[PDB]
RNA sequence: UAGGAGGGCGCGGCGGCCGAUGCAAAACCCGGGGCGCGAGCCCGGGCGGAGCGGCCGUCGGUGCAGAUCUUGGUGGUAGUAGCAAAUAUUCAAAUGAGAACUUUGAAGGCCGAAGAGGAGAAAGGUUCCAUGUGAACGGCACUUGCACAUGGGUAAGCCGA
RNA sequence: GGUGAACAGCCUCUGGCCAAUGGAACAAUGUAGGCAAGGGAAGUCGGCAAAACGGAUCCGUAACUUCGGGAAAAGGAUUGGCUCUGAGGACUGACAGUCGACUC
RNA sequence: GCGACGGGGCAUUGUAAGUGGCAGAGUGGCCUUGCUGCCACGAUCCACUGAGAUCCAGUCCCCGGGUCGCACGGAUUCGU
RNA sequence: CGACUCUCGGCAACGGAUAUCUCGGCUCUCGCAUCGAUGAAGAACGUAGCGAAAUGCGAUACCUGGUGUGAAUUGCAGAA
């Protein structure tokens, strides 16, 4: 809603600077095997639950 | 070359409905590279953007009418 | 090869029995069929004019003859599929009305 | 009736957010968390589910401060 | 048949023996040749690219066609059932590789205001706005989008708490 | 806004849309909606479904009754358009003047 | 010849718009009228007018009556 | 001759069996005894030139300091 509280807006931005394709770079170091964001959430598709 | 944030912003600037604005179709160059609110007046005043009349509802049946209950 | 003729097309008898929401719509597309086996043209433009005459009466009175032109023209335009295209256009008619009206040429 | 039509009508929360634990298990009308039992000042834990007790013992979190306790001990605890 | 016993075949380790292999091991493939009543076995050809086998003793999570068996994969059905509520679209032009579905103009219609209009409470959480976009997704399609990517955006002594 | 007793239904203005995959054709069987000569429930477990009635003004209304009802019982007549006629008012100085939206 | 118009036949409905009317219940105004006056409003009525509109789309006829426009087809295959 | 269906072989798909592995698991054995009001375990939010997660850390924030070692870190860039 558009009255929320100070620590429900808090968690709400964290989650979005969440919402982010890995960096291209973090595809290049030794060793690796991240291949894409395996927690990317979508409004519509997963709701936060909280 | 959609003009669609140029059809709103003339609702919007002219204060009417969306469904009374014209946008010139002969120059929809000229409207799509006004991209704000103060590109839109300056094509108001040039007459590159109109406002159509209201459509047409007249009362004169009603009179004739109230005026033969009489 | 440039001809300008004016014709009468008997919309009645092609939109016998359609449906009503259709009638205007297929008499668009009548039109359009006309002037195809008129001008052996498979390009064929009808004019804004001649599309507000086929509305004038709603979606389901569609007017029983028109009086058009039709006019054969270049494609100019170098991308294109074909040499020719027509434009089909509203005719003005005489007092006499639609009267021992042929197929006239246009001068 | 029950089915579709009873499912439109949830708009009223039943739990929140706890503070103790974070999780979504505070009954705002109870006023306890049904997960870790605040307001209780022992925490709610049962060993009829073993499984329930491994997701929340020690070291599933930092250990900010047990984690250097090993490390003191060896070197019995010198303080400079 | 139910049932009992004997002698074998096969799988994986351990103690011993005897050996193969980058001059190509295992696994897999074949209208290849054979052996054995059979379980199975031996060889040929190919593929593969680094491990493997026989004999004696000993040991075991040791042999599948079934259990509306477990998990995974795959068919026929079948280009089939189907995409049919909420009256409805049409003409030019622009754009574009591509337009029934985008955009502008014109026309024809609908909601008809206890609305298909204008704003909120709950609930959601960035869906808001601009720019761009290969795939996917939007049960046809799309130049498009409530999708994807990059940015931007929420201002209070008087509205609330 | 109009009709009207009416936030009924129906049409319109402000504002909003034409978003529900398209094209062709118009077999059976469906589904939704109509109409049918003569007869009129014979159909069927059963008038199920449909049809008939329906607004308003005037008239008239039985049994029975807890005397409040039944009752909009039942049964009749009328209803457009146009051109008129009468009644019912206000204020200002049994009158004079001006004004006046509405009903019958 | 075909196709599109168009003309005629045949049929359905029921007398179009416009014009005029000393038609019309009545009602206002103005003349020195005087009535068989002049202006204005007026459902409907009358003549022009068995009119007008429609008529194959699965109706009929059209070669001297008419206005037109047409292809010299593309494509696939077959030996008893 | 053909189409369709079934079938045999070769090649190509579909799928992830088999083989060969393994910074993981399981089992046995051994040593030791160390959380917290001096605020623990757990929860939250932040934090990197370029980072979302995991790992780490706390406005001194993928670290400060001491000591040991002795010349790198590394996906790119930069002070060096
Ligand atoms: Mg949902
Ligand atoms: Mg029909
Ligand atoms: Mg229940
Ligand atoms: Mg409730
Ligand atoms: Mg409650
Ligand atoms: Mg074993
Ligand atoms: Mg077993
Ligand atoms: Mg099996
Ligand atoms: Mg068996
Ligand atoms: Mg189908
Ligand atoms: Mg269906
Ligand atoms: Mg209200
Ligand atoms: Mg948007
Ligand atoms: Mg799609
Ligand atoms: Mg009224
Ligand atoms: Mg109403
Ligand atoms: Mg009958
Ligand atoms: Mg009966
Ligand atoms: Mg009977
Ligand atoms: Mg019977
Ligand atoms: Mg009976
Ligand atoms: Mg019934
Ligand atoms: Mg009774
Ligand atoms: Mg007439
Ligand atoms: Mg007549």
């Amino acid at each position: 809603p558009s009255h929320k509280t100070f620590r429900i807006k808090q968690k709400l931005a964290k989650k979005q600077r969440q919402n982010r394709p890995i960096p291209y770079w973090i595809r290049m170091r030794t060793d690796n095997t991240i291949r894409y964001n395996a927690k990317r959430r979508h409004w519509r598709r997963t709701k936060l639950g909280f | 070359v959609s003009l669609k944030l140029q059809k709103r912003l003339a609702s919007s600037v002219l204060k009417c409905g969306k469904g009374k604005v014209w946008l010139d179709p002969n120059e929809v160059n000229e409207i799509s590279m006004a991209n704000s609110r103060q590109n839109i007046r300056k094509l108001v005043k040039d007459g590159f953007i109109i406002r159509k009349p209201q459509k047409i509802h007249s009362r004169s049946r009603a009179r004739r009418a109230h005026e033969a209950k009489q | 090869e440039v001809v300008t003729r004016e014709y009468t097309v008997n919309l009645h008898k092609r939109l016998h029995g359609c449906t009503f929401k259709k009638k205007a719509p297929n008499a668009i597309k009548e039109i359009r069929k006309f002037a195809q086996k008129a001008m052996g043209t498979n390009d064929v433009r009808i004019d804004v004019k001649l599309n507000k005459h086929i509305w004038s009466s709603g979606i389901r009175s569609v007017p029983r003859r028109v009086r058009v032109r039709i006019a054969r023209k270049r494609n100019d335009e170098e991308d294109a599929k074909e040499e020719l295209y027509s434009l089909v256009t509203v005719a003005e008619v005489p007092q006499e009305g639609l009267k021992g009206l042929g197929t006239k040429v246009v001068e | 009736t029950k089915g579709t039509g009873s499912f439109g009508k949830r708009r009223n929360k039943t739990h929140t957010l706890c503070i103790r634990c974070g999780r979504r298990s505070f009954h705002l009308q109870k006023s306890t968390c049904s997960s870790c039992g605040y307001p209780a000042a022992r925490i709610r834990k049962y060993n009829w589910s073993v499984k329930a007790i491994r997701r929340k013992t020690t070291g599933t979190g930092r250990m900010r401060y047990m984690r250097h306790v090993p490390r003191r001990f060896k070197s019995n605890f010198r303080e400079g």
